[PDB]
């Protein structure tokens, strides 16, 4: 992360699709270098639904520039997440902040 | 505000400290601006150019 | 070695003529069987030729009389 | 005038496991900085230490991959093992083994106990297992050396590396993290122009401070023989 | 850039610089005094120059 | 060529009916193979790797 | 194979052999100058500051 | 192994003068050029012992900005000429040379009254010039043993001279690249040294290295 930023870093990192952002809030049920499994809160569940969000992370693929696109989970196991929280960092993001 | 935050971290509010030469051990004769800048590695790598 | 070529330009008064004389002498040393007139201190034939030119041992007139001497000598040395 | 007072190692103030303060006393005028910078430049570049140089994780072929049940990529595990601080007694190469199952952090305290190997920070996290049926098993090759040897220097030096799946780690062997030195005035009986030299020394915990001062002074004295003789 | 700044800083004079007003046997003495820390680079001084 | 024809008459080495057209790592590039994809046409038989 | 002896051969073939260094745009004739090479270990050419 | 270091094999001493040499050590382990060069430069500059003119007393002179009749230079340049006077004292730590001269011509170091314990290195060293055949220059030159450079401003009839105790007149070092057969980042240390004539430069380098290596004796694992 930048020690001196401007505050647009979170906006840039989230509004690009490089991160995995929580669609619904919940609890991290299973985190792993290649996937995050969120048990959605009962408040955000639709009726007739498992209530489980699965985020499959992009691992070591090449960009148009032959750089590496790799997603790493920010969350730990059992950690509560809210909607819109960054769950995995993309290339050049650090905890959801753009880190160039 | 930068100088107030330098003061809070017990640093000179001038931003400039006394540096020593690694090769001779003697002071550079003036205080030097030392700090932290955010550096970026651009995609103009010399492996691709040579 | 050779850093500055200025001392050879004074002898052969041109920089353009110097290149020609020095390349003639350097080719004599490189592909001809000619040995340097100066101690070859791990130099290439271009630098040896320049060091001979800067000592007055080689110029266009010296190269000319040397080739005429060799030519008349070897055209005369057969029956 | 022609005879100098020679320093002696007076005091070692071990502030921490990884931070020490060595005092050299008494020093003549000007020798505090001479010895200080020579010893700093040698302590900072020339000290020997053990570094992880190779890892074989059981199921992995390259570091750009993920193990199932482990929260970190293999590349991040190798970066965590690069900073593993080991002191090996009586060898110049050892192979440690780490087997660990179940949910929790895999730390350096989980490396199996070798007799001639000491882990100085056992709380050093290597990875996290996030699955109860997950398990990790690796063979970590610790090696003694000097300086910084990247793996790029070490790939095609033959090394009989037929196994795909043996991952090379860049080896930073120097145990010394930071050297500072300060030349204070000494309190000797008669004289007032005598100095003392305090060397503040941050290490990774895997070298004794007095041993490192002895070693740096030995390196100086062996480099000075070419000038003492000067033929 | 760097060369003219170093040559300018070297050839400037301070008013009360350390080692002001001594008399030097030559430029080698000036270098000895600067390197041993006994005179400042800007000390206006009297040097025997040939 | 007649000279290499004699060369192969002396040492009896047959000439290759194929030429090596392999895919090589570009020079200066040193990496790790992390993925291999084989795309085979319909009617072509897949090798053991595919 | 880059045997250890081809580096000795290379150190003696470049010895007094200049190379021309050129930066575009060559606006005047000092945009091409000749230098004696010193073999370095990088991938970048080391230019003298004064030129 | 990890305790064995690259020690120099090519020691090239180029004697530019009787008192000016260029020593070259190659190869050194990377970074040891600056370590060894700066340690030796610093000892040669500041800690080398020797003898030097510390003060002189001239008859008609009471302070440095006075003048003497018949002598060409002022007393400032007489002190400057005595500052560069090289001297070797064998048995004592303090001697007082006496210089009496009258007439016309240079008053060289050969005119200093010969003491047994004292040796003048350069007897053709000019101290002053007498100009009118009636003036006499007579002075008492105090030679004292010390180390390094001790200016007179730190020490304040007699006129103090800056005491150039150490025999080194110039010490410079330069670290360039050296290569050993697939090791390419090594050092090569070139030491350009000039002494005042009391000792030759290679002996002064040996003496500085001996001073440092004797400082280190309490920590070296013999």
């Amino acid at each position: 992360k930048p020690l001196v930023g401007t505050g647009m870093e979170r906006a840039v990192a989230v509004d690009s699709g490089v991160t995995a952002v929580a669609k619904r809030g919940g609890v991290v049920q299973y985190v792993d270098a290649s996937r995050i499994v969120i048990k959605v809160n009962e408040d955000e569940m639709y009726p007739g639904e498992a209530g489980i969000d699965i985020y499959n992370l992009t691992k070591y693929t090449r960009s148009n520039q032959n750089t590496c696109i790799n997603q790493m989970p920010c969350v730990s196991l059992g950690e509560p997440v809210e909607r819109g929280d960054v769950l995995a960092d993309g290339p050049s993001t650090d905890l959801g902040e753009l880190a160039l | 505000e930068i100088k107030e935050l330098l003061k809070l971290g017990d640093l000179p509010t001038s931003g400039q400290i006394r540096l020593y030469d690694g090769r001779t051990g003697e002071q550079f004769e003036r205080p030097v601006t030392v700090g932290y800048m955010y550096m970026l590695k651009l995609n103009h790598l010399v492996d691709d150019k040579m | 070695a050779r850093v500055t070529v200025q001392d050879a330009v004074e002898k052969i008064g041109n920089r353009f003529d110097l290149v020609l004389v020095a390349a003639r002498r350097a080719r004599q040393m490189q592909v001809g069987g000619k040995d340097p007139l100066v101690p070859e201190e791990n130099d290439k034939t271009t630098v040896i030729a320049l060091r001979e030119i800067e000592e007055g041992l080689i110029n266009n007139q010296i190269l000319d009389v040397r080739e005429r001497q060799e030519q008349q000598e070897q055209e005369a040395a057969e029956l | 005038v022609t005879e100098f007072l020679k320093p002696r190692l007076v005091d070692i103030e071990q502030v921490s496991s990884t931070h020490a303060k060595v005092t050299l006393e008494p020093l003549e005028r000007g020798f505090g900085h001479t010895l200080g910078n020579a010893l700093r430049r040698i302590l900072l570049s020339s000290m020997p230490g053990c570094a992880v140089t190779e890892v074989e994780i059981d199921g992995v072929l390259h570091e750009y991959s993920t193990k199932e049940g482990v929260q970190e990529d293999i590349l991040e595990i190798l970066l965590n093992l690069k900073g593993l601080a080991v002191r090996v007694q009586g060898k110049d190469e050892v192979i440690l083994t780490l087997n660990k199952s179940g949910i929790g952090p895999v730390t350096a305290a989980d490396i199996t106990h070798d007799g001639d190997v000491e882990i100085v920070k056992p709380q050093h996290v290597i990875c996290h297992l996030t699955d109860e049926n997950a398990s990790i098993s690796m063979r970590i090759k610790v090696q003694r050396g000097r300086g910084y040897v990247p793996a790029s220097t070490r790939i095609h030096s033959e090394e009989d590396e037929r196994p795909i799946g043996r991952l090379l780690v860049d080896a930073c062997y120097s145990p010394v993290e930071r050297i500072a030195y300060n030349v204070e005035a000494a309190r000797v009986e008669q004289r007032t122009d005598l100095d003392k030299l305090v060397i503040e020394m941050e290490t990774n915990g895997t070298i004794d401070p007095e041993e490192a001062i002895r070693r740096a002074a030995t390196i100086l004295a062996e480099q000075l023989e070419a000038f003492v003789d000067l033929r | 850039q760097d060369v003219v700044l170093g040559l300018y800083y070297m050839t400037r004079d301070c008013v009360n610089a350390k080692g002001e007003g001594m008399v030097l046997t030559g430029p080698k003495e000036a270098e000895r005094l600067y390197r041993s820390g006994l005179a400042s680079l800007h000390a206006r001084v009297k040097v025997r120059i040939t | 060529t007649p000279e290499e024809k004699l060369l192969r008459a002396i040492f009896g080495e047959k000439a290759s009916d194929v030429k090596d057209s392999s895919l090589r790592v570009p020079n200066g590039v040193s990496g790790t193979v992390i993925d291999v994809q084989v795309f085979t046409r319909d009617g072509v038989e897949k090798d053991k790797r595919a | 194979r880059e045997e250890a002896v081809v580096w000795d051969i290379l150190d003696e073939v470049i010895r007094e052999h200049p190379v021309l260094l050129n930066r575009a745009p060559t606006l005047h004739r000092l945009g091409i100058q000749a230098f004696e090479p010193v073999l370095i270990e990088g991938k970048a050419i080391q230019l003298h500051p004064l030129v």
